[PDB]
């Protein structure tokens, strides 16, 4: 039911600053040029990059190659994750190794400070199932949410 | 058994290529005729560089039967112009005179829209 | 109509108009949709 | 006098001329022309009004599209309307002709007789009835009585 | 059972040469076919005087489009799209929304009178005799662009043609 | 923002460009390409015009459905031109005539009008405004028209300080009156050229390249306010170029040589026609006055545009004027060159 | 009903009316917009509340098979008043 | 019997059922499969090179006299290696009876042509051609019958699409109608309209 939200608040024209510190509907041409110049002007840890919670793997690559050119190398993300230790290097480091579908093989669960139900709601529902189907001990280490 | 097929004129590659010369060959010889019946505002060398635009794109081809298809259907189109089956707007639409030059860059082809 | 009169309804045209075209009160046809993507204002302020 | 007053009565005879004796050049395409030849049959009568049944294109004031117009057919018939001598008027019959109709999405198809050449009046229909075309032609007649050639040189 | 059309042998008695030979001579059956056009010319012509006389129809009839109301004024239509989903032409486009009193109505209705082939069939497929099309066929235009109708248009049909169009129906939903 | 339309489609016929455009004279030669061209990519087409509906008829195949929407009004009635470009994006003014008439002269089509239609669309909020002048607008001209030419160009700039104000030479095309005028002259014997055509130098231009001159010059940001030269890649005698139509016409050429006290005074002849005149006093002076160099000025190369030259369409132009279908060639007509 | 917005084009029932700044009100330029100025929300708003003696009443819309199908609405809600998912004619049950 | 069913003439289909053996043992060279349908219709699947030797058997042998081509088509099935499927239909005039005769034939195989045979194949044969781009050897007259001169395609195959890939329109520019890439004002709108339900049992097919 969140589609809705992609109709409203769209930004649908390349917008730069004017005169007077407002942003005002400009064209491809402007717009790129404008942040061309700037790009140039600057270099290394002068530039970096931020990417958020909906961005694509082919951007996110794409800003990467083009932020190395300058040779920066501040891609950073807002979500954190330490990298103390191995860090992103070995992706086991990062991931769900078990697998959504690994849940109904489990016999004891461990979850630590997450609230998965709404998280991620649907691979609390396959805890559930094994909950109720294959009599799953699940143990919470965190705040006591239902 | 499995690479068996049956052919249509030509039975290899050196027997397809003598009839795509000899239907280049009257082709050739068809454009002044086409430009002066027509009443074409072409030139004779506009016409031809088109005969030759058009061969040129099936110039990778390797398969006979598919040669001989292309031979066929280009013999069909000399016999639709030089027997005047064709009117001046079909033999016109060769050249595309009233459809503005489509980018071929990446960047003049990001501005308009979204197709690649 | 003067033996068999038509049933009289609140939103019949007492009037009758006869064919409009090539007069200035001709149809124009038009959406009736309103717009279905609604575009981000920006502020009216300045940031810095 | 004020010369806007010959102007004005020329006008209408010139008028008058024109729409009494508008003799249409049929194209007869598809079903679109039985309903035509309807039209002209004794019911309806169009030679009453001063519209004979046919005419050659160099002897035709109308046009009348009647029929699916496909690609094929399509460069025919703007040379026989480049050929018609003026004033020349087209009348658009049936759905076909005038939006492409139940053939509207064919790869064969003219989309509307219109993108071939300018319509001065569109008849609704699939076909429309014989006296619909002739309310067609009726209307085509007002707009010739509406037209002021004359008025509009006078006063360049 | 099959009959012959052509196969006859003429007769050659010197009677009957004769008759055939004044045939040829003296025109006889051309002058004969000249009595029937005679006859015709002495008949009254089948013409009427449009516009002042109109040729007849029936209550079925199939011309101009119209939605029609409830009598309370309530629009028939229901935004269900089954005369959409049947147009053989594909005439009709439909958006719909829910109304700011909660009913099922439209927001777009057009039918692109020159797509349309004007068969009826979306008037079959109503369940609620909204959209018909009515007894109007005299509704040429001098623009393609008059004849794309939208909601507004048929509903001024409707409230134009409704002491017309309820008779019609009237007098023809029970063979329906 | 109440504008950037936001081009949608492919460039086709049922696309849509984003351009609104107010075209003032579209029912003549000039006028009739450029709605084709602005149809063809989708743009929505206002046309003022003043003559019958019947002769628009033309017009309405060169757009989509809704695309080109006529009016009436009036040269000298402000109100009908606000009612035209109010809701424009960019006003095109293509008025003008080759003859005055008993109710509009040089001063009203030229100076007038142009001047009534951008103080309008000043004010109505139109970002681009495009004018078309001649090449030979002088003040210190003979010719009446190019007098006032120059006048109205000059009053253009200051009611619409961003106007872009193109300067043709010249167009030539199936329905100009500049090689169809080298042509019908064979009604009359031979072809009086004063001086015999010596002392004129012609740069004619293609009405095709006008025109693309004139689109590519609404979606360039840099063209406003700015002052433009459409001509031809070659420059002309006017006894070399007269002589190349008949040449491609395939007619007799009887040239004669006539002096200029004289041929104006069969040029006051021809002005008495209550219809359009075949020759005029100003047209005479024109046909024969030279085309001016403007290396100041940008061209159509800074439009992106290429000149076509005259030689490559020249032959549709006369097409029409030869006798014979299939004949069965000319040479390229002489050519001044450059520097 | 039929309003106005502030340009003087009026707003259909469907609540479509072209902005102040929309070069497609050009098309409506010596010519007229069709409205319908029937609004059917407010007509349907002017039929009583039909009393009834039950809990489920029948609406076919009048006119039997000119109507429409036949639903059944149910009364049980004494807080609102049963509408009919076709014609929108209101029923209320007799104070019980 | 019921009033809104079909009566089945058991009769007609033992007769057809005979007669189909006939021909899959006079000419076992080229015959693939015969059936019978449920409404009487005999079906004859051959080799495309017994086109000649089965069209010849039918049309001349004593108790074929298959003296009419009714009707001479193609259908295009994508999933099939030989995508194409010619189906001749013929009529009997002494046995009163009608044979449907079905080969196959891919872009680039050709079939030989049946001219010969029937002269009624000619125009047929054309369409074939011009709507599918199924190439018969040795056609007296071959090119397109339907399309556009110069068109460029085959329209009755699937994957061509329903609008096609140009359409025409008048430019006064250049004085004469033109072609250009086909843009609709509105898009030929795409229903879905098979139902999730399996609806006839006897038809189902093998997992
Ligand atoms: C060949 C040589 C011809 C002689 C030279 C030309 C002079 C011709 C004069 C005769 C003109 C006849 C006009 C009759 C009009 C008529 O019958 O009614 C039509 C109409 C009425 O008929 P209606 O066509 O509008 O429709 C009536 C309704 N129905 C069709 C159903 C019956 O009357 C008009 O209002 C039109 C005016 C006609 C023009 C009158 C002004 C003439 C001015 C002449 C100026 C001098 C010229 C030199
Ligand atoms: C033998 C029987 C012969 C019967 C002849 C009866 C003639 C009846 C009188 C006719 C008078 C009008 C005829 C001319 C009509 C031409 C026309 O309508 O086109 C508009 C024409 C053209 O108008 P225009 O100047 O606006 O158009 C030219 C430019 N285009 C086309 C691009 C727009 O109007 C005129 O030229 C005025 C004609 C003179 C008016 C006075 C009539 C004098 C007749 C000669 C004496
Ligand atoms: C004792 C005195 C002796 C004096 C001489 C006696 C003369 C005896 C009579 C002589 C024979 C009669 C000759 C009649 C003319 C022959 C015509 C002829 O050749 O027919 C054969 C021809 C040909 O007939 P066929 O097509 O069957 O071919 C015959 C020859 N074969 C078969 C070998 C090819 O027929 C026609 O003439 C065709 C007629 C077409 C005309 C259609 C219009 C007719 C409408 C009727 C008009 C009436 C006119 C009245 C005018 C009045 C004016 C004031
Ligand atoms: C007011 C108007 C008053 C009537 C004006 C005269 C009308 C004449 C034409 C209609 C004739 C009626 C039809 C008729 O009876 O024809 C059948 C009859 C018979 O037609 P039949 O050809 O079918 O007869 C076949 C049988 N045999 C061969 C035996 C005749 O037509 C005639 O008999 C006409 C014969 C005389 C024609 C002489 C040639 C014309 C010479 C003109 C003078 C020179
Ligand atoms: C006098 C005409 C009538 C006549 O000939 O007498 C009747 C008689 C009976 O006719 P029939 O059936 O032929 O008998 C013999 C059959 N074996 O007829 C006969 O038996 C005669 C047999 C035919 C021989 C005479 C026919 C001569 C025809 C020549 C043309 C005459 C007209 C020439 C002038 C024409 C001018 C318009
Ligand atoms: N053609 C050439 O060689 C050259 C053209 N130009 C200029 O380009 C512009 C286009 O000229 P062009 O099209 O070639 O010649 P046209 O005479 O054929 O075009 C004239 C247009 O302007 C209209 N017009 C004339 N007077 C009036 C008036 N009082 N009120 C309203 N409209 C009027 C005409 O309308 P209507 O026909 O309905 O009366 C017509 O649409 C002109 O300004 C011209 O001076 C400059 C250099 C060369
Ligand atoms: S509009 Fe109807 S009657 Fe006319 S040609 Fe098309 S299908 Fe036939
Ligand atoms: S009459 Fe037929 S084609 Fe026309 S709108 Fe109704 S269903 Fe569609
Ligand atoms: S007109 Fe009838 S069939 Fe069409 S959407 Fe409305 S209620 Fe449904
Ligand atoms: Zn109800």
């Amino acid at each position: 039911f969140a589609y809705d939200g992609l109709k409203r608040q769209r930004l649908t024209e390349p917008m730069v600053r004017n005169e007077k510190g407002l942003l005002t509907h400009t064209t491809w041409e402007d717009a790129l040029s404008r942040v061309a110049g700037m790009l140039q002007s600057f270099q290394g840890n002068d530039v970096a990059a931020i990417a958020g919670g909906l961005v694509d793997a082919e951007a996110l690559i794409a800003l990467k190659d083009l932020l190395n050119r300058v040779d920066s190398d501040t891609l950073c993300t807002e979500e954190v994750f330490p990298t103390a230790g191995a860090g992103t290097d070995l992706r086991s480091n990062y991931l769900l190794n078990t697998t959504i579908a690994g849940v109904e093989e489990a016999d004891v669960v461990l979850l630590v400070g997450t609230n998965p139900r709404f998280e991620a709601p649907l691979f609390n529902a396959r805890i559930r199932k094994s909950w109720l189907h294959n009599d799953l001990k699940v143990a919470l280490i965190g705040s006591p949410v239902d | 058994a499995s690479t068996s097929v049956k052919p249509i004129f030509s039975r290899d590659m050196n027997e397809a290529k003598r009839r795509v010369r000899e239907l280049y060959r009257a082709w050739y010889r068809e454009v002044p005729n086409t430009v002066h019946l027509f009443q074409l505002d072409i030139s004779v060398k506009q016409g031809r560089d088109k005969v030759r635009e058009m061969f040129k794109k099936n110039a990778h081809i390797t398969d006979p039967r598919v040669v001989d298809l292309l031979v066929i259907k280009g013999k069909m189109e000399l016999e639709e112009t030089i027997k005047v089956w064709k009117q001046r707007t079909h033999v016109m639409r060769f050249f595309h005179e009233t459809e503005a030059p489509r980018p071929k860059d990446f960047l003049s082809k990001f501005y308009v829209g979204h197709d690649p | 109509p003067t033996v068999k009169p038509p049933t009289a309804r609140k939103f019949i045209w007492t009037n009758h108009k006869f064919n409009l075209s090539g007069t200035p009160q001709q149809y124009v046809p038009y959406s009736t949709t309103r717009k279905k993507i609604q575009e981000w204002v920006p502020p009216s302020t300045p940031y810095k | 006098s004020r010369g806007e007053y010959v102007v004005a009565k020329l006008d209408d005879l010139i008028n008058w001329a024109r729409r009494s004796s508008l003799w249409p050049m049929t194209f007869g395409l598809a079903c679109c022309a039985v309903e035509m030849m309807h039209m002209a049959a004794p019911r309806y009568d169009m030679d009453r009004f001063g519209v004979v049944f046919r005419a050659s294109p160099r002897q035709s004031d109308v046009m009348i599209v009647a029929g699916t117009l496909t690609n094929k057919m399509a460069p025919a018939l703007r040379k026989v309307y480049d050929q018609m001598p003026e004033p020349r008027y087209v009348v658009s019959m049936g759905s076909c002709a005038n939006g492409g109709g139940y053939y509207h999405y064919s790869y064969s198809v003219v989309r509307g007789c219109d993108r071939i050449v300018p319509v001065d009046i569109y008849v609704p229909g699939c076909p429309p009835t014989a006296e619909a075309l002739l309310y067609g032609i009726l209307q085509l007649q007002k707009k010739i009585k509406r037209e002021k050639r004359l008025r509009i040189w006078y006063r360049r | 059972t099959y009959k012959y059309v052509n196969l006859r042998e003429p007769s050659m008695d010197m009677k009957s040469v004769t008759d055939r030979a004044a045939q040829t001579l003296l025109w006889t059956e051309l002058i004969r076919g000249l009595g029937m056009t005679l006859s015709y010319l002495f008949r009254e012509p089948a013409t009427i005087n449009y516009p002042f006389e109109k040729g007849p129809l029936s209550p079925r009839f199939r011309g101009e489009h119209a939605l029609r109301r409830y009598p309370s004024g309530e629009e028939r239509c229901i935004a269900c799209k089954l005369c959409e989903a049947v147009c053989p032409a594909q005439a009709i486009t439909i958006e719909a929304e829910p109304r700011a009193d909660g009913s099922r109505r439209t927001t777009r209705y057009d039918i692109d009178m020159t797509k349309c082939i004007y068969c009826g069939f979306c008037q079959e497929a109503c369940p609620v005799d909204a959209i018909v099309e009515g007894p109007n066929f005299e509704f040429s235009t001098e623009t393609h662009e008059e004849l794309l109708y939208n909601k507004e248009k048929l509903l001024n049909n409707g409230d134009k043609w409704e002491a017309e169009i309820a008779a019609n129906i009237q007098a023809d939903y029970l063979y329906r | 923002l109440h504008h950037a339309v936001i081009p949608h489609g492919k460039g086709g016929r049922s696309s849509v460009s984003g351009i609104v455009a107010t075209v003032f004279g579209a029912t003549g030669f000039l006028g009739r390409y450029v709605v084709n061209h602005l149809g063809r990519m989708g743009s929505q087409v206002i046309v003022p015009h003043r003559c019958e509906p019947y002769d628009t008829m033309h017009l309405r195949p060169m757009g989509d459905l809704g695309q080109i929407i006529f009016m009436d009004w009036n040269g000298r009635d402000k109100d009908s031109i606000r009612r035209a470009v109010e809701h424009s994006s960019v006003v095109i003014n293509l008025v003008g005539r080759e003859w005055e008439t008993q109710n509009f002269d040089f001063e009203d089509v030229f100076v007038k009008i142009p001047q009534a239609i951008a103080q309008v669309s000043k004010e109505a909020g139109v970002e681009k405004f495009i004018h078309i002048s001649h090449l030979n607008a002088d003040i210190k001209s003979s010719s009446k028209y190019l007098r006032s030419k120059a006048v109205g160009e000059k009053e253009v700039r200051e009611t619409f300080p961003e106007a872009t104000i193109i300067k043709p030479a010249e167009i030539f095309g199936r329905e100009d009156r500049f090689l169809n005028y080298f042509a019908n002259i064979r009604w009359f014997g031979g072809v009086p050229l004063i001086s015999l055509g010596k002392k004129t130098v012609k740069q004619p231009v293609y009405i095709v390249d006008v025109t693309k001159g004139i689109i590519n010059a609404i979606k360039d940001p840099d063209a406003r306010g700015k002052t433009f030269a459409f001509v031809g890649p070659s420059r002309y005698l006017l006894f070399d170029l007269v002589q190349y139509v008949f040449a491609v016409a395939h007619r007799p050429f009887l040239p004669y040589p006539l002096p200029h006290f004289a041929y104006r005074w069969i040029g006051r002849l021809f002005e008495i026609s209550p219809f359009e005149p075949w020759t005029t006093r100003d047209k005479v002076e024109r046909i024969h006055t030279t085309d001016k160099i403007l290396p100041h000025l940008p061209g159509l190369e800074d439009l992106g545009v290429e000149a076509t030259p005259l030689e490559l369409k020249a032959i549709e132009v006369l097409r029409r004027h030869r006798t014979y279908r299939w004949l069965s060639d000319v040479q390229p007509a002489k050519t001044i060159p450059t520097s | 009903g039929v309003r106005t917005s502030p340009t003087g084009e009026k707003v259909t029932h469907t609540g479509q009316v072209y902005d102040d700044g929309d070069y497609r009100k050009v098309r409506f330029v010596g010519r007229q917009k069709e409205v319908n100025e029937n609004f059917a929300i407010d007509l349907i708003a002017e039929q009583p509340v039909s009393q009834v003696g039950s809990r489920v009443i029948s609406c076919d819309g009048g006119g039997g098979a000119l109507g429409h199908p036949r639903v059944y609405i149910n009364l049980d809600k004494e807080t609102k008043t049963g509408t009919c998912g076709y014609c929108g004619l209101q029923f209320r049950q007799q104070h019980h | 019997t019921r009033p809104t069913v079909r009566p089945r003439n058991d009769v007609a289909h033992k007769q057809l059922s005979a007669f189909g053996e006939y021909v899959a043992e006079i000419l076992p060279k080229y015959v693939q499969q015969v059936q019978v349908s449920c409404f009487n219709e005999l079906e004859i699947c051959i080799h495309p090179d017994g086109v000649i030797p089965v069209l010849t058997f039918l049309r001349d042998h004593s108790n074929a006299q298959f003296k009419s081509l009714a009707d001479l088509t193609a259908v295009d099935i994508p999933t099939r290696q030989n995508r194409f499927e010619i189906v001749y239909n013929l009529l009997s005039l002494r046995f009163n009876s009608r044979i449907r005769v079905k080969t196959y034939t891919d872009e680039l195989t050709p079939i030989e042509s049946s001219v010969p045979v029937y002269k009624a194949a000619n125009w047929y044969e054309r369409e074939i051609w011009d709507m599918f781009g199924v190439f018969f050897a040795n056609h007296p007259d071959l090119r397109r019958i339907l399309t556009d001169y110069g068109f460029e395609g085959h329209p009755f195959r699937k994957d061509f699409p329903l609008s096609g890939y140009v359409e025409l329109r008048y430019d006064d520019e250049v004085k004469r109608v033109v072609a250009e890439p086909v843009e609709l004002a509105q898009e030929f709108r795409k229903f879905d309209l098979n139902s999730p339900w399996e609806a006839f049992p006897a038809y189902r097919q093998p997992p």
